[PDB]
């Protein structure tokens, strides 16, 4: 019966930036709420309860205060390992939580193809898999070319979550065919376009060489 | 300011509910719970129970786990407190508490505390009685005057001396009960020389039945 | 300080009861200076608190009405520890379930503030069957190399090289679900020039669903 | 539940002086999560009781420096450096650490005075009284240092129990003393079977109890 709103739902700030994070409670108490911050893959981690008093062992950059049906979250600074998405509680009810994000210069993606492995040649099928990685922005343009022909609608994408060190994400693009479809044709290549490359960089290989 | 004012007195019968009612001021009530602890004789200052004034969950102490129940009415921001089959001895004084500072502190504020006696008789006039010393009694300078009061219910009785003029040497004594009815008595020290003109009339005032007496005394 | 175990079955098909067992160290259960809760994490809808249970006297109970007539939190003070137990699993239910121990407690007045969350079990509900993956190495030709699973089920799945010798640019990515119902992932590290002619690497797959261990070893082809 | 008693039950201190009172716990009140509640409440008389001092250490806002607390485990002690007019009352030590919260019993504060004799007085029950139906003697211990003193029902030389009621009051403001009052209820057929009408009292200054004796047919 009681809705809670996190503003703003996502953010992204440099190293070292102050950042403030608000969630409105209709029936406010600044008594029974906390902050949790939670990185992916990992439980949710206390960081301040009752709204203005800290918990010991997280570092004091991590300060909340205010009162009435506004609630605030400040961070004096913020550095690469403090990326998470942290929800606010009002003793029943999580908050929708707010996604932040580290922000720093713009970072050169690294390419590498790899063709299928010959026991999964065994198999029968193939995949092919192209590690994009260690870039900035996460919005990457990844192309396939085989025998100068473009495919699409048979491969996935997955992206991990950046990390906490240089603060930069990853890509992998898997294609599943037949052994038939990797025989069929001769040279594979993948083509990827990022802002951070001043020109469009693809790596072709042959099947066998 | 922080201020907690509570219900008057009450007198009820045995076996019958009553209703007690704290009214906070000066502070946001959902903060703050509030406590109840019970001032008696028998026992001193046992505990009630805690209402967490946010969501409602309650936790009372469990020997008054079945004769006590709390309320809230946030809208007028009150803490409520019933009790049922109210048994002789649970004529006690009732305080509604504030508690502050979740973490520090225990009981920050008490309520001026409200007194429920349950008794079984009605109602009852006072009826005074006068004490003199005897006609042996004049031995010495001084000599002890008094009335005393029986037969009189629900509390309290305010004795007066000439009208309250003779407020030195006046001694009442605290209530105190046998066979359902209370009882108490007053006494002054005067010279025993007794003027003509010099009179000493006391006179018990009682607004429960709304009744005064005055008494012959010499 | 107070350190939190969870078990209990990953995979569970629709409509009976599932049960974890939230496993405590370093308190008592029955301590008068806590609360333990259940919390679930569910990335359709959010974070939601889904019961309580403390003691004062006896046993006490609280739920919330979302998960109300199916949901019984029984403590365990024998083996210090308490489980959850919820009945008639809808598919709606899928989610990763957290144990946590309320904070303070003091004066008879529970302060909803959890601080010591366990490491979080992930449910899903299907009745599928688990199975066994498979494991096919990306050895490239100076670049980073790895090794891949794939058609594996159910989550989740720990990624160790050299058994945890090497923790440096090495990547493990999220699970993604493909056509015929299941999931796959890869890791990749990035090597030296040299290191390959030396260094030996043999990279780790773990599945406790299906109790399987592989480890395979990732080379430069011969011809 | 955790039993607590105060000792000593009464402080009869002097002004500006030390007084000392201990509250002892019969379990360990440590919260598990830490430190140690405990809390001393004054109760004026005729008034609300307060919060004097909380977390045994510590000291609330708005009581001066003489009120601290001291002690660990199950011994605690709260200490006056001076004793002032306001310090009178009763005493709780409290402690929330073990729902339930239980409390303590009372210390009452009182001033001290040289021994003074009580002046006892015996009166009839009055002529009204006589066709009323019912009979109440009753003797006042007057003026007098301290609540320690009994009274005897001594009727033609025989000893009895029933009847008595007590009521002591609070310090007098001045003089710093206390009152009795000791009233025997009787029928109309006891009363005119008796002669002597007696009531005793054993007290510090009088090494002989007093007796204030009166016969019926003086009266």
């Amino acid at each position: 019966a009681i809705q809670l709103t996190q503003s703003p739902s996502s953010l992204s700030a440099s190293v070292g930036d102050r950042v403030t994070i608000t969630c409105r409670a209709s029936q406010a108490t600044s008594s029974y709420l906390a902050w949790y911050q939670q990185k992916p893959g990992k439980a949710p981690k206390l960081l301040i309860y009752a709204a203005s008093t800290l918990q010991s062992g997280v570092p004091s950059r991590f300060s909340g205060s205010g009162s009435g049906t506004d609630f605030t979250l400040t961070i004096t600074s913020l550095q690469p390992e403090d990326f998470a998405t942290y929800y606010c509680q009002l003793s029943k009810t999580f908050g929708p939580g707010t996604k932040v994000e580290i922000k720093r210069t713009v970072a050169a993606p690294s390419v590498f193809i790899f063709p299928p492995s010959d026991e999964q040649l065994k198999s029968g099928t193939a995949s092919v898999v192209c590690l994009l990685n260690n870039f900035y922005p996460r919005e990457a343009k990844v192309q396939w070319k085989v025998d100068n022909a473009l495919q699409s609608g048979n491969s996935q994408e997955s992206v991990t979550e950046q990390d906490s060190k240089d603060s930069t994400y990853s890509l992998s693009s898997t294609l599943t065919l037949s052994k038939a479809d990797y025989e069929k044709h001769k040279v594979y290549a993948c083509e990827v376009t990022h802002q951070g490359l001043s020109s469009p960089v693809t790596k072709s290989f042959n099947r066998g060489e | 300011q922080v201020q907690l004012q509570q219900s008057g007195p009450e007198v009820v019968r045995p076996g019958v509910s009553v209703k007690i009612s704290c009214k906070g001021s000066g502070y946001t009530f959902t903060d703050h719970a509030m406590h109840w602890v019970k001032q008696s004789h028998a026992k001193s200052l046992e505990w009630i129970g805690v209402f967490n004034t946010y969501n409602g969950d309650t936790n009372y102490n469990q020997k008054f786990e079945d004769k006590a129940t709390m309320t809230i009415d946030k809208s007028s921001s009150t803490a409520y407190l019933e009790l049922a089959r109210l048994t002789s001895e649970d004529s006690a004084i009732y305080y509604c508490v504030r508690l502050g500072l979740l973490g520090f502190y225990a009981l920050d504020y008490w309520g001026q505390g409200t007194s429920v006696t349950v008794s079984s008789a009605k109602t009852t006039p006072p009826s005074v009685y006068p004490l003199a010393p005897g006609s042996a009694a004049q031995t010495n300078s001084m000599v002890t005057l008094g009335c005393l009061v029986k037969g009189y219910f629900p509390e309290p009785v305010t004795v007066t001396w000439n009208s309250g003029s003779l407020s030195s040497g006046v001694h009442t004594f605290p209530a105190v009960l046998q066979s359902d009815l209370y009882t108490l008595s007053s006494s002054v020290t005067v010279p025993s020389s007794p003027r003509p003109s010099e009179t000493v009339t006391c006179n018990v005032a009682h607004p429960a039945s709304s009744t005064k007496v005055d008494k012959k005394i010499v | 300080q107070v350190q939190l175990q969870q078990s209990g079955p990953g995979l569970v098909k629709p409509s009976q009861t599932l049960s974890l067992t939230c496993g405590i160290s370093g308190d008592s259960v029955s301590s008068d200076a806590a609360a333990w809760d259940w919390i679930r994490q569910s990335p359709s809808r959010g974070l939601e608190w889904l019961g309580r249970t403390f003691y004062r006297s006896r046993w006490h109970h609280d739920y919330s009405e979302s998960v109300k007539n199916r949901i019984t939190i029984n403590a365990d003070t024998s083996k210090n520890q308490f489980s959850l137990q919820l009945t008639s699993v809808t598919p709606e239910d899928t989610a990763t379930y957290y144990c946590a121990r309320a904070g303070v407690r003091v004066f008879g007045i529970i302060v909803n503030s959890l601080d010591y969350w366990g490491q979080g079990t992930l449910v899903t509900v299907s009745s599928a069957s688990t199975k066994g993956p498979s494991v096919f190495p990306l050895a490239p030709s100076t670049a980073a190399l790895g090794c891949l699973v794939k058609d594996y089920f159910p989550e989740p799945v720990t990624v160790s090289w050299n058994s945890g010798a090497l923790t440096s640019g090495v990547h493990t990515f999220p699970a993604v679900l493909q056509s015929s119902g299941l999931y796959s992932l890869s890791s990749v590290v990035t090597v030296p020039s040299s290191s390959l002619g030396t260094q030996t690497y043999i990279c780790n797959v773990n599945h406790k669903p299906s109790n399987t261990k592989v480890d395979k070893k990732v080379e430069p082809k011969s011809c | 539940d955790v039993l607590m008693t105060q000792t000593p039950l009464s402080l009869p201190v002097s002004l500006g002086d030390q007084a000392s009172i201990s509250c002892r716990s019969s379990q360990s009140i440590v919260h598990s999560n830490g430190n140690t509640y405990l809390e001393w409440y004054l109760q004026k008389p005729g008034q609300s009781p307060k919060l004097l001092i909380y977390k045994v250490s510590n000291r609330f806002s708005g009581v001066p420096d003489r009120f601290s607390g001291s002690g660990s485990g199950t011994d605690f002690t709260l200490k006056i450096s001076r004793v002032e007019a306001e310090d009178l009352g009763v005493y709780y030590c409290f402690q929330g650490s073990h729902v339930p919260l239980t409390f303590g019993a009372g210390t009452k504060l009182e001033l001290k005075r040289a021994d003074a004799a009580p002046t006892v007085s015996i009166f009839p029950p009055s002529s009204e009284q006589l066709t009323s139906g019912g009979a109440s003697v009753v003797c006042f211990l007057n003026n007098f240092y301290p609540k320690d003193i009994n009274v005897k029902w001594k009727i033609d030389g025989s000893e009895r129990q029933n009847g008595v009621l007590n009521s002591w009051t609070d310090q007098d403001s001045k003089d710093s003393t206390y009152s009795m009052s000791s009233t025997l209820t009787l029928t109309k057929d006891e009363y005119e079977r008796h002669n002597s009408y007696t009531c005793e009292a054993t007290h510090k200054t009088s090494t002989s109890p007093i007796v204030k004796s009166f016969n019926r047919n003086e009266c």
